[PDB]
């Protein structure tokens, strides 16, 4: 029983009022049972495409989320995380500096 | 030089509640996805066919669709000989080499541990696995039908359908992508302090060099995060570098990758 890590990045170099692809990256978990919501201003982003699960050499689960999202100078963008190893979901918010 | 992954994932909830999926992967790319809701395996490329015609095709498509069925109840019927939820995988294929060279494995975990190898022509447990498996999978070895379709599968149809996904998949597999790279910067948890960040997005294949410069001087303080995959087959990685307040000046980031030509990204601090 792992506990899920999350990296969020863009696609592209970030430019307010410019069209983008938002990433969640969502690794090293274990069951992969597993709910990711991607987050605008703490509402959850209506169109978000995941990718099949799979695993690494490691056997730990690992799943990309991913939006289409126009950053801009006052949304913020998060990705929330249910597990079984968590008692709590957990939150990291996209960063464009990070 | 290329891995080919069949990965499959089990889940038994309980003594009637369970669910496969797989996903094929031949180097980063996936070749296939198979869903547990699906009769039959999915294309995730044009060429996921390989050099194989549909009747052969089928017919592997057929061994595997028995074996779904079959591993299902396999395992429903030791569970209820012993705890759910079960969780297994399988992770097999090959590892081709240059000179037409290759090595097949069949690796299977139990609760996110290795546990099960299939090798040369028999089923093991791997040192340290749990007792009780020895007996099931002694049983497992006495069924010579199933174990001559492994080492069949893992002997000859592997390589050799991996070679033909080498041949048709060629102008995917050998695709250049050209990374776009940006800098940014953040506040550090020690005063008067700054991390730098180059991110470099969008390239393909994966190997890339990344390193935080001072003219000709690699500053060997840079930091390489992850490969971390894009949705569109490319691949994103940042380099960060702490500094000091004021000695920012000059610092540049450089990146090397295939597609660029030899003329390396240097973005300027
Ligand atoms: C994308 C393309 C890439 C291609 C390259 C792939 C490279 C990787 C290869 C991966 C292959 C993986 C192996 C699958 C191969 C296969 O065909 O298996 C079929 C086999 C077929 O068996 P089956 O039961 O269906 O039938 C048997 C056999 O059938 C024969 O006929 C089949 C075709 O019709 C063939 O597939 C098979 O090879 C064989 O020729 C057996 O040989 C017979 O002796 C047996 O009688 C038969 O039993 C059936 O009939 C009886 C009725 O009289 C019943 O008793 C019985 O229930 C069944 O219906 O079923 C099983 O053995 C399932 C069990 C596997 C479990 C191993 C995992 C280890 C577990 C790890 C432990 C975890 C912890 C545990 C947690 C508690
Ligand atoms: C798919 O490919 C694999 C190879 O990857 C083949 O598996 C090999 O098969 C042969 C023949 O079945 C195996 O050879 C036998 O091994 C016994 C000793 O094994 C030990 O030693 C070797 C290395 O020293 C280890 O690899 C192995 O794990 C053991 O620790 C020998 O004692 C046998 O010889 C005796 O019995 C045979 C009967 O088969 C007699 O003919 C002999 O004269 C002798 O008295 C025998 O040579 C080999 O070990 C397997 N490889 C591995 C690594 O396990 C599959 O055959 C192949 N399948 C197909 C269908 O192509
Ligand atoms: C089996 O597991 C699933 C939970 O994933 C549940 O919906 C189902 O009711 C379970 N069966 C019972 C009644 O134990
Ligand atoms: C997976 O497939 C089996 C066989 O088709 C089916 O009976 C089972 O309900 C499926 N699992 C789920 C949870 O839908």
């Amino acid at each position: 029983q792992k506990t899920p890590q999350i990296q969020v990045y863009s696609r592209h170099p970030p430019e307010n009022g410019k069209p983008n692809i938002l990433n969640c990256y969502v690794t090293q978990f274990h069951p992969p049972h597993i709910e990711i919501q991607m987050l605008k201003n703490g509402k959850k982003i209506p169109k978000v495409e995941m990718s099949d699960m799979s695993f690494s050499k490691d056997w730990s689960f690992y799943i990309l989320a991913h939006t289409e999202f126009t950053p801009t100078e006052t949304d913020t963008y998060a990705c929330r995380v249910k597990h079984a190893s968590m008692a709590e979901p957990k939150t990291v918010y996209w960063d464009r500096d990070m | 030089n290329y891995t080919f992954r069949c990965l499959q994932m089990s889940s038994f909830a309980n003594r009637s509640w369970s669910r496969t999926d797989s996903v094929v992967w031949l180097g980063d790319l996936q070749t296939h996805r198979w869903s547990n809701d699906s009769a039959t395996i999915s294309f995730t490329k044009p060429w996921s066919q390989g050099k194989l015609s549909n009747q052969q095709w089928e017919k592997l498509q057929h061994m595997f669709q028995v074996y779904r069925v079959s591993f299902t109840r396999d395992i429903q019927e030791l569970v209820k000989m012993m705890d759910y939820p079960i969780e297994i995988q399988l992770s097999a294929g090959c590892e081709m080499y240059p000179g037409n060279a290759s090595e097949s494995f069949l690796h299977v975990a139990f609760q996110g541990k290795y546990v099960v190898r299939f090798w040369g022509t028999s089923w093991q447990t791997v040192p340290g696995a749990p007792s009780w498996l020895d007996l099931p999978i002694k049983v497992l070895n006495a069924d010579q039908g199933t174990s001559a379709t492994v080492q069949m599968l893992l002997n000859d149809t592997c390589p050799l359908f991996v070679r033909g996904l080498l041949e048709a998949g060629k102008s995917d597999l050998e695709k250049q992508e050209k990374p776009v790279a940006w800098l940014s910067s953040v506040p550090s948890s020690a005063h008067g302090h700054r991390q730098l960040v180059c991110h470099v997005s969008g390239f393909y294949p994966k190997p890339v060099w990344v390193m935080w410069m001072r003219g000709d001087q690699e500053q060997q303080g840079t930091h390489r995060g992850d490969f971390l995959p894009n949705a569109d087959e490319t691949w994103y990685l940042q380099a960060t570098l702490d500094v000091e307040a004021g000695e920012e000046a000059g610092l540049a980031c450089r990146v090397k990758h295939s597609s660029l030509g030899g003329q390396d990204i240097i973005l300027y601090w």
